[PDB]
Parts: structure tokens; sequence; C-alpha cells
């Protein structure tokens, strides 16, 4: 009676082991802020370029 | 080694064979005539090219 | 193969360029932003490309 | 607020999928070529040496 009460205590430790495996992931290779940075330099020349014209 | 050896003999002797029953005079003759007939074919290879040229 | 992979991807990133321009122009940074982003992806498959040439 | 912490994990390992056959084929490209190369290389060791027939 109740799966819940039981499963979802296992599920809760199943999560551990994710987000152990996202950290080591996200540590390992980190790209959104490197591309990030690329995309507001680009930007502020786009601008320069306007004006001109 | 041994077999690759042994593999090599049936070839040598099939090899010294084929050449004997090769006649000069006949087999010339006949490699001349093979190679006008795939002359034919290779000229309409290029032109079923030229087709999509066009 | 090398040289056709890079060929592709340096003129496909330079259509996204001219996609940001645009996007610029209409008013919309969704765009703009996405356009940039999709630059980069490429920016970074032709560099790994003269590598693999 | 759970979902958006489930839907990110699941949003990133994805990215990270597509980025790993991409390192998959471009590798792929050079390796089919090495292992040709290899192969008709050893047969022709034989051939300048003396070993095997």
């Amino acid at each position: 009676s109740s799966a819940t009460s039981a499963f979802e205590r296992m599920e809760n430790k199943v999560l551990d082991m994710e987000a152990t495996s996202q950290a080591a992931g996200e540590l390992a290779g980190f790209g959104i802020e490197n591309q990030f940075a690329q995309l507001e330099a680009s930007s502020g020349v786009e601008d320069e370029l306007a004006a001109l014209k | 080694a041994l077999f690759d050896r042994l593999g090599r003999v049936v070839r040598a002797n099939l090899n010294d064979l084929v050449s004997k029953a090769e006649d000069p005079e006949k087999v010339l003759e006949q490699a001349v005539i093979d190679m006008q007939e795939d002359l034919v074919q290779l000229r309409q290879a290029v032109a079923r090219t030229i087709a999509e040229e066009k | 193969r090398t040289e056709q992979r890079l060929n592709q991807d340096t003129q496909e990133a330079k259509k996204w360029e001219d996609r940001a321009k645009l996007a610029l122009t209409n008013g919309e940074e969704n765009l703009a932003r996405e356009a940039l982003a999709r630059k980069k992806s490429l920016t970074d498959t032709a560099a790994a490309y003269q590598t693999q040439l | 607020a759970q979902q958006r912490t489930m839907s990110e994990n699941l949003r990133r390992n994805l990215a990270a999928l597509e980025a790993k056959i991409s390192e998959a084929k471009t590798k792929k490209n050079m390796l089919q070529a090495r292992a040709k190369a290899a192969k008709a290389n050893a047969e022709l060791q034989q051939t300048l040496g003396g070993l095997g027939t």
C-alpha cells in the first residue's frame, strides 16, 4: 500500500547519481559563458558599422 | 608462412600451364579485338555524361 | 572532403552574420542573439576542419 | 521549480551527446584511412623483407 512511500526514497537516491553525473559534465567543459562573451563583443562592432553607414 | 608458400605453388603451376596454351599470334589478335569493343563502350560512357552537360 | 566541409561552414556562418544585421534592424534581440550563437556553432566546427585537413 | 531543475539537467546532457557524436564523426573521417594505410603498409613490409613468402 502506497508504492510512493518506498519508491520515492529510491528515486531520491537515483537523483544523487544524476547530480554527481551533471556536476562532472559541467565542470569538465564550460562553454555557455565562452560563447556568450563572443556574442556581446560582436555587437559593439555592429553599432560602429551601423553609425558609419 | 607455410600455407602462404603452398598457395603460391598452386598458382605458379597454373600460371605456367596457361602461358603454354597462350599462342602468341592468336592471343595478340584477340586482345586487339577486345580493346576495340571496349573503346566503343567507353566512348558511349563519356557521351552519356556529356548528355547531362547539355 | 575536409576542404569541402570547411568551405560550407565559413559561408553558412556568413549568412548568419547577415541575419544578425537584419535582426537588429527589425529590432528583435532574440533572433540576433540566436544568429550569433549559430554563427559561433559553425565557427567552432570550421576551426576543427582545418586541423582535420 | 522542481520541473525547471529537472528539465535543465536533461537540456544540458542532450547538448553533450550531440557534441560527442560530432567528435566521433570528425575522427571517423580520418580513422578509416588510417586503418586502410596500416594493412597495405604491413603487407608491403613483408614484401620488402624476406619474412613469409
